[PDB]
DNA sequence: TGAGATTAAGTTAT
DNA sequence: TTTTTTTGATAACTTAATCTCA
């Protein structure tokens, strides 16, 4: 009857339209306004859902790996970033494809995902893809504007663009292994590279092809590499010198590679990839035993026990080298970002950001233990359930806890003096 | 003017709205009062300034505070204090309804806004002054401020009033009679007038005699009329016309009568007898407003009511006559289905549960028996009530079997004396009730004659003096009167809303006397929470005495107590680790020192936390507290009437009365935990129910394993509070009054949600009820504090506890003896549920009882109690399968008809909705109906039951199976062997003797 | 396509194929009540009870319902009528004008608009005065509309009041609007822009739209 | 084709 | 010749249908 209600539905239809690529808030809201239809309107058509389940392969077409010759149109070949892609509807973080657990991500991304994403409403969702580091983006699905608009005003707010070509030229091409080889070689891309797709007008779902080789040889051992702040990746080094790409722990967990044997690594024109397919729950505890026992995996990487104390506090909220507590209270007071950062976050959860922990593992270690605290202070400490404690890098972890109390108590001690 | 003493309140629906009070004199003379309608808002002082079109009129309700009542989640100590805003406001009345966006109380009505604001009492008398009363009309005066003209207020005094107890009796064919082919044939009054005479007429329509019988009516002494000029309601019996009768109910109901009384009448009589008079000659029953503007239709109208759970359906139809003249009419059919919880409520079974009697055997006879009733047999005025009920009763019920004619009646002063035409019985006490007949209308309708007709006027004048006897037996008047006087409401509606609305009243007035305003801002969110806490039982035997105890009034004292109201909560503290759990509670240990807050401890509200403290200030009483407080006040005083009653339907009464005030402050406490109420406090409610779990637990910690000796009693733990530190002694040594030679332990074995049994070794029912009273005595001084009381409800033998809410056992009460007759009581048993047999009951009876008296004798040295059990259930399984001798009235059970089904295509339905689209009568969304298991006869005995739930058929009245149909006894059997079989300690025998003739693997408990 | 026989004067019944679970059942509801119906003369035509249940049912996505026909004249279908003289048809029309933005307009015949089919509740009234036929049409009209409900997406009701207990006349649930005639409400009924709300309800039904512009003369 | 776990509905105690 | 007001909670058991692995 009234206008409160017709917004309402519209905005619930809008929704429902666009549940693929959603989350745990969009999907509550779903069900809120299901259930106030039904209520209301006595029926409505749709019902509530809970599985969740994300699927992007519907808007791309089979893997095409055998030559094949392309339709006549405009061509924009783009190649895409090996690792695991996170998609993102809109208003919110990334959330992974096919786990829909959502990541935490930096906030000058979180700025470009915000600022730049659907310029008005013609990407359903930006395709990002993190490897070492580096959240970069790759072909996205539109239905109003092109994908090239897409690059340009990503181009425009800085953010980093994938090569991209041009093609209008058709006369029958068919496309080969040599023609990719050559595209690959013109668009340089140093970048490790695992497919391409190109933009077709009027067509809105896109096709994916990629051209390699088997080349089944050998794989020798392992090895530990750093990228940057207390971040290590494993990569598998063979007997000729090179490496292959690893994309997580995940890929070598499943890989399962524990000495030199045969296993499957796919060739390409550049490098080469690891096989995506395949003891068991012990796979872990062998890698951290022959990589050593200063280390524990967290998140997507590896992660290494060292000295915590005011220089990782001084990284972490992006300040010069602190000596005494006055000066570095003085200093953060000085800034009004870092003491509104400060304000706005908890002791515990900046403590455990400042040594790098895992968010779950850390959090079920604390539950596993028992504290005494004084004047606000945690002091002392003891572990209660040690059947926990069969996780190689809980145990990593607990060996820096003095290290992590130190920090927490100089925490909790400025920020009584910064109120 | 003068003195007037109100009788019931009602507005008028016309162009220009009035709000009339019908009220009498000391002489009998009626006087009707108008008052202009308004509507009613409230508003701050800088809305009504900036309101450019002037209101109508306005008026300075004061300071008030408006607080907001949002509840939010701290993970820290940092808690911001609520938004309360001191204003002035204004209550402005309207002629036409004004929508102020920023108006707040808008949960209240108009009619209580005009009671309070006025402070006119909706029952009561009052000495009306002629200077605001301006004579209108003969009888009726106009008041334009009854707030001067209500301010005198005298005692209250007796006033006459006018019933009309009516009942019609229609001829139907079929099944049911209606209203386009089946004619009345019966219509009966009970009729009193202001004078205080009672008058009892029937009128027999003669279009359905012929002249010869209308000649023999006429010599017998009835009186036949031809127009409705020459009726008197002086004749017991009147001849007429259909259009005769149709006018004389018409005159009837137009009539400015106080009561008009039915059962089930609004429904069909009502109904009936209005589309008979619009059908036969074409003419309204008008009603007038006592202005004489406003003229009505009789039209009954259909009130449906939702539940608040799952799709939320519909469950509940009523139907109401629209009038504007102040005459109540009333149906007791849906007073006594919303009232007291029966396996049926048809008025024959009605009747049978309401007056029944304990009779002497006096004489004997070769068909005819004679009983006696008075006080000597029965309790005090049991024998009044069926002398009273015998005065035109037809039919006595004996035993619950028998049904015999009654040949001749005597009421003496003290009771009756009654002649039943009844076989031979043994013994010499017997049981009467007033229940079911064993005559069939539509074969006596078919056969319509003189004898015929007149028994069905005796019927029928039984039935509508049957309303009159229940109109007095369960206090309507009482009711009605209290509950006006309470809720703050009209007369015409006490009955007509639940808990959420009538206290709406109480609610206005308690705000309006703190100056309170609450509004609520944020989305009301719902979460679970855990409730009360059950023990397990410890034996399933006992041979031994079992005291109980129990709290008095248990969550609202835990709201009263803690202060437990959503403007009164300070905040939420909750954590995710221990870290931050032992800081937060470090600080919170002396933030919020516990002689003025109460802080509970309750379960996560997420899985992702591991911690949650709620925090309530005691400092300033809320709203909840104070409205239970004025509860239990009016409860305490209906108990304190109870006490003092003699006769028993006075004590039945009061005992209703008492338990539905229990009831309302069960429902508010509810309602605190209601999301769509306006006073929804999620942490309110889990506070209320872990203090009451932990008060329990105490209870249950401190008796457990406590034992006397000499002349102290030794608790098993110290007198300690279990939430805050008090200034108290918590030694468990007691000085104990009872004589030196006392030596007994105790053992909790049982609890519920308040209630703890304690087993006692001893036997000596005298000795068990004076240590039981002595040890809640000291649990009542010592153990308990503040307003926390105990009470010893009663002692239980024989005591067998199936399950962790069953029980079957012996009551005797505190006031009891050895000698007296203890009370067989059973709780969640297959002996109260509506829907598992009658003749399981009997059977569960007998062989519970068996076993008990073989227990008690000493046996269970080996599996022969266990064969002679088996045996004998074996025997009469396949006694009562060969023989078929059981009625099927045996067999037969009961369900309620509704929609609240998350389901829509329920098995449940389907069944009512068919029997609805293949039969005239029809089953409402409350009606509660009879169903049985049944199958084709030529099927034997079936070890694999399947495809079940679908041969129940629906058993109305008029049901008689087929030689081709029999009832399922396997179904019942099933049930019936299922139950004895967990009795006992066996486990091969049972499973060999169930896999037999059950294809399945019996469940243990 | 055929008809029925009942003993009594209209004697013509427009019984389809789809219509099979209703005549059984309707003159059972109907003789008993014919007999007393026609002995008064009424408003609409007593040769015209039965018209609405010669077409196809299963074809249409929303059904208006209308309480009882106008007081003064009728031809059966609810809202048509060569007069253009009213308070309810003038004010849905003018409301549908500002909707569609079409000015031009004579005759709207709402039974011809494919995918809606107009509806009374009771099937009769009498000269001049109006809801004087309920107790003649109770059954008959809760069996018929709730057939018509069982295989209709959204149900159009125009009243508040007056459609109060419709969600207890009828057992399976189904999306029910009701409307607000003003009456006393000074041209309410402009703020009930409730087409927009049945459009889009089609909409998340994955029905197609009903275009308001096929029922026209010009 | 059996056991076993799950879900919906009904009833009572509190 | 057609219109304002509704709506207590959780816990524990039995019986039956329906889906999944073996
Ligand atoms: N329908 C009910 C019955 C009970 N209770 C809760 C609140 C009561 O405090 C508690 C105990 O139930 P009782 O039946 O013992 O009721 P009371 O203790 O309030 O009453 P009494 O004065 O008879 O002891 O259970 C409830 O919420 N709803
Ligand atoms: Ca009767
Ligand atoms: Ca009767
Ligand atoms: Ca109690």
């Amino acid at each position: 009857t009234s206008s409160a209600d017709l917004t309402n539905l519209k905005e619930l239809l809008s929704l429902y339209k666009s549940l693929r690529f959603s989350d745990s808030v969009a999907i509550e809201k779903y069900n809120s306004l299901v259930e106030w239809g039904t209520s209301t309107y006595w029926k409505i058509g749709v019902q509530k859902v809970t599985n969740v389940e994300t699927s992007i392969s519907d808007y791309y077409d089979e893997v095409k790996n055998k030559p094949f010759n392309i339709d006549p149109g405009y061509y924009i070949f783009l190649p895409v970033y090996f690792g695991s892609v996170f998609i993102y509807s809109k208003g919110k973080n990334m959330v992974e494809l096919g786990s829909g657990n959502s990541f935490q991500i930096p906030d000058e991304i979180r700025s470009a995902c915000n600022k730049v994403l659907d310029s008005d409403n013609g990407i359903d969702f930006l395709r990002f893809v993190l490897l070492n580091n580096r959240w970069i983006m790759e072909d996205a699905i539109s239905k109003y504007q092109s994908p090239v608009n897409i690059f340009k005003l990503a181009s425009e707010y800085g953010l980093n663009i994938p090569n991209y070509l041009e093609i209008e030229i058709e006369e029958d091409t068919l496309f080969d292994d040599e023609l990719y080889s050559i595209m690959e070689r013109s668009f340089d891309d140093t970048f490790p590279k695992i497919s391409i797709s190109y933009i077709k007008l009027g067509e809105l779902k896109r096709q994916v092809v990629d051209f390699f080789k088997f080349s089944f040889m050998y794989i020798e051992s392992i090895k530990v590499d750093r990228i940057g702040d207390n971040i290590f990746i494993p990569s598998v080094i063979t007997k000729s010198g090179k490496k292959i790409l690893v994309k997580d722990v995940d890929h070598l967990i499943r890989s399962k590679v524990r000495e030199h044997t045969f296993v499957k690594v796919k060739k390409k024109n550049t490098f080469s990839i690891l096989y995506d397919y395949d003891t068991r729950g012990e796979v872990i505890k062998r890698i951290i035993d022959t990589i050593g026992r200063d280390y524990y995996v967290n998140g997507k990487y590896f992660s290494k026990v060292g000295i915590a104390g005011l220089k990782q506090l001084t990284n972490k909220l992006d300040i010069n080298e602190c000596a005494t507590v006055d000066e570095l209270v003085d200093e953060i007071n000085k800034s009004g970002t870092v003491k509104r950062k400060i304000k706005n976050q908890s002791v515990f959860d900046l403590s455990r950001e400042c040594l790098g922990y895992p968010e779950a593992d850390f959090i079920t270690l604390v539950n596993n233990m028992r504290f005494k605290i004084e004047n606000c202070k945690v002091v002392n400490f003891n572990i209660e359930n040690t059947n926990c404690l069969n996780n190689p890098s809980i145990e990593t972890i607990y060996g820096n806890f003095n290290q992590f109390v130190s920090i927490f108590n100089t925490v909790t001690d400025v920020k009584k003096r910064l109120f | 003017g003068m003195d007037v003493r109100c009788i019931n309140w009602f507005e008028s629906h016309g162009e220009n709205r009035f709000l009339y009070l019908k009220s009498r004199c000391r002489n009998g003379e009626t006087v009707f009062i108008r008052f202009p309608h308004y509507f009613y808002y409230v508003v701050t002082d800088e809305i009504y300034q900036s309101l450019s079109p002037p209101p109508f009129n306005a008026r300075p309700m004061g300071k008030m505070r408006t607080i907001d009542i949002d509840e939010t989640i701290s993970y820290n100590l940092d808690i911001k204090d609520r938004k309360c805003s001191v204003a002035d406001m204004w209550l402005i009345e309207e002629p036409k309804k004004r929508s102020i966006q920023n108006a707040t109380m808008d949960e209240f009505f108009n009619i209580s806004w005009f009671y309070i604001s006025n402070g006119i009492s909706p029952d009561g008398c009052y000495s009306l002054d002629e200077q605001y009363l301006t004579k209108i009309n003969n009888g009726c005066y106009h008041c334009d401020d009854p707030r001067n003209c209500f301010a005198k207020e005298i005692p209250r005094f007796d006033i006459p009033r006018s019933y009309l107890f009516l009942d019609i009796e229609c001829h139907f064919d079929k099944k049911f009679p209606s209203v386009f082919i089946n004619p009345i044939s019966h219509t009966s009054y009970c009729y009193i007038d202001l004078s205080g005479k009672r008058l009892l007429f029937t009128l027999i329509n003669e279009e359905m005699l012929t002249e010869q019988e209308i000649q023999e009516a006429v010599d017998r002494g009835c009186l036949r009329i031809q127009s409705l000029m020459e009726m008197d309601y002086e004749r017991e019996l009147v001849l007429c016309s259909e259009i005769v009768l149709l006018r004389i109910a018409k005159q009837l109901l137009e009539l400015t009568f106080d009561y008009v009384v039915t059962f089930n009448g609004h429904n069909f009589d009502l109904r009936y007898i209005t589309n008979r008079l619009e059908l036969l000659t074409g003419e309204k029953i008008i009603f007038r407003s006592p202005d004489k503007k406003e003229a009505v239709h009789l039209c009954i109208y259909e009130r449906n009511q939702s539940s608040h759970k799952g799709v939320c359906g519909m469950a509940n139809t009523t139907f109401h006559v629209n009038n504007n003249n102040g005459t109540i009419f009333f149906d007791l059919y849906s007073f006594i289905q919303k009232s007291e919880k029966l396996d049926s409520y048809k008025l024959d079974s009605i009747s049978k549960n309401a007056f029944s009697c304990m009779g002497k055997v006096l004489n004997r006879g070769v068909r005819e028996m004679t009983f006696i009733g008075d006080d000597t047999t029965d309790a005090k005025g049991k024998a009044d009530t069926f002398a009273k009920v015998l005065t035109t009763g037809n039919y006595v019920t004996v035993d619950e079997d028998i049904i015999c004619k009654v040949i001749r009646k005597d009421i003496l002063e003290n009771g009756f004396k009654v002649v039943l035409s009844c076989p031979t019985l043994p013994n010499d006490i017997y049981k009467l009730s007033f229940g079911k007949d064993d005559i069939d209308l539509a074969q006596m309708y078919k056969d319509y004659n003189l004898n015929i007709a007149l028994d069905m006027a005796r019927y029928c004048i039984h039935d509508a003096c049957l309303c009159q006897y229940l109109w007095e037996y369960y206090g309507v008047e009482t009711k009605t009167d209290a509950g006006a006087a309470t809720y703050v409401l009209p007369q015409s509606m006490v009955f007509e809303y639940r808990a959420s609305t009538i206290i709406k009243g109480p609610l206005l007035k308690l705000l309006l006397e703190t100056k309170t305003i609450l509004v609520r801002s944020e989305t009301k969110q719902k979460f679970p929470y855990e409730g009360g806490k059950v023990f397990a039982p410890k034996q399933k035997m006992f041979s031994n005495n079992v005291l109980i105890f129990d709290y008095n009034s248990l969550y609202p004292n835990v709201c009263i107590f803690g202060n437990l109201s959503p403007e009164t909560l300070v905040g939420v503290v909750v954590s995710t680790n221990r870290l931050e759990e032992e800081i937060n509670n470090q600080l919170l240990l002396q933030k919020y020192p516990p002689p003025r807050y109460i802080t509970v401890h309750c379960e996560p509200r997420l899985p992702n936390l591991i911690s949650e403290i709620a925090i309530f200030d005691r400092s300033i009483e809320g709203t909840i507290p104070r409205l239970l407080r004025t509860f239990l006040a009016e409860r305490a005083r209906y108990k304190k009437m109870l006490k003092q009653a003699t006769s028993s339907t006075e004590k039945a009464i009061y005992d209703s009365m008492q338990y539905t005030y229990k009831i309302v402050a069960n429902s508010v406490y509810g309602l605190m935990g209601f999301r769509n109420s306006a006073l929804y406090s999620y942490a309110s409610a889990k506070s209320c129910t872990s203090i009451g779990r932990r008060m329990i637990l105490y209870l249950e910690s401190v008796l457990n394993g406590a034992e006397l000796s000499n002349g102290m009693l030794r608790f098993a733990n110290t007198l300690s509070n279990p939430f805050y530190m008090d200034d108290r002694d918590i030694n468990p040594i007691v000085k104990t009054s009872l004589p030196i030679d006392y030596r007994f332990r105790f053992r909790s074995v049982y609890g519920d949600t308040d209630s703890v049994f304690t087993e006692i070794d001893s036997q000596d029912v005298d000795k068990s009820i004076e240590i039981a009273k002595e040890l809640e005595r000291l649990i009542n001084s010592r153990v308990l504090f503040n307003n926390f009381k105990i009470e010893f409800e009663a002692v239980y033998k024989n005591l067998i506890m199936q399950s962790k809410k069953k029980y079957t056992t012996m009551k005797y009460s505190a006031s009891s003896n050895s000698k007296s007759v203890p009370e067989r009581i059973n709780k969640g048993t297959s002996e109260t549920r509506r829907d598992v047999s009658k003749f399981h009951k009997n059977m569960i009876k007998t062989y519970k009882t068996r076993l008990s008296e073989m227990l008690s004798e000493g046996r269970m040295n080996s599996n022969q109690v266990c064969i002679d059990i088996l045996r004998s259930l074996e025997t009469d399984l396949r006694s009562e399968f060969d023989s078929r001798s059981s009625p099927l009235e045996l067999f037969m059970l009961s369900r309620m008809h509704h929609s609240n089904y998350k389901s829509a295509d329920n098995p449940n339905m389907y069944l009512v909705t068919e029997y609805n689209k293949n039969n005239p009568e029809t089953i409402e969304l409350g009606e509660r109906y009879y169903f049985a298991y049944i199958c084709p006869a030529n099927v034997p005995w079936t070890k694999k039951l399947v495809n079940i739930k679908t041969y129940e058929t629906i058993i109305d009245r008029s049901f008689k199976l087929g030689s081709n149909q029999r009832i399922f006894y396997e179904v019942y059997f099933k049930r019936l062997t299922s139950e004895i079989v967990n009795l006992l300690d066996n486990k091969v025998l049972c499973i060999s003797f169930f896999q037999r003739m059950f294809g399945s693997r019996p469940t243990f408990y | 396509m055929n008809s029925v026989t009942i003993s009594h004067a209209p004697y013509t019944i427009t019984y389809h194929d789809d219509w099979e679970p209703v005549m059984s059942q309707l003159v059972e509801f109907y003789n008993e009540v014919a007999s007393w119906l026609l002995r008064d003369e009424t408003s609409p035509i007593p040769d015209k009870f039965f018209i609405q249940l010669k077409q196809p049912l299963r074809n249409k996505r929303v059904c208006v319902c209308g309480i009882d026909p106008y007081p003064k004249d009728g031809t059966g279908v609810p809202f048509e009528s060569p007069n253009f003289t009213k308070k309810s048809i003038k004010e849905i029309a003018s409301s549908i004008s500002r909707l569609t933005g079409v000015i031009d307009y004579k005759g709207y015949n709402l039974n011809i608009i494919d995918g809606v089919i107009p509806w009374n509740y009771y099937l009769s009234c009498k000269l001049g005065e109006t809801k004087s036929h309920a107790i003649y049409w109770d059954k008959i009209s809760k069996l018929l509309l709730q057939h018509i409900t069982k295989h209709v997406s959204v149900l159009y009701c125009l009243g508040k009041t007056d459609f109060s207990n419709i969600r207890a006349k009828l057992e399976s649930p189904v999306t029910t609007i009701v409307g607000y005639h003003p009456a006393a409400r000074d041209h309410q009924f402009e703020k009930d822009r409730s087409f927009e709300i049945i459009n889009v309800l089609l909409e998340l039904d994955n029905k197609t739209p009903i275009n308001w512009a096929q029922g026209f003369i010009y």
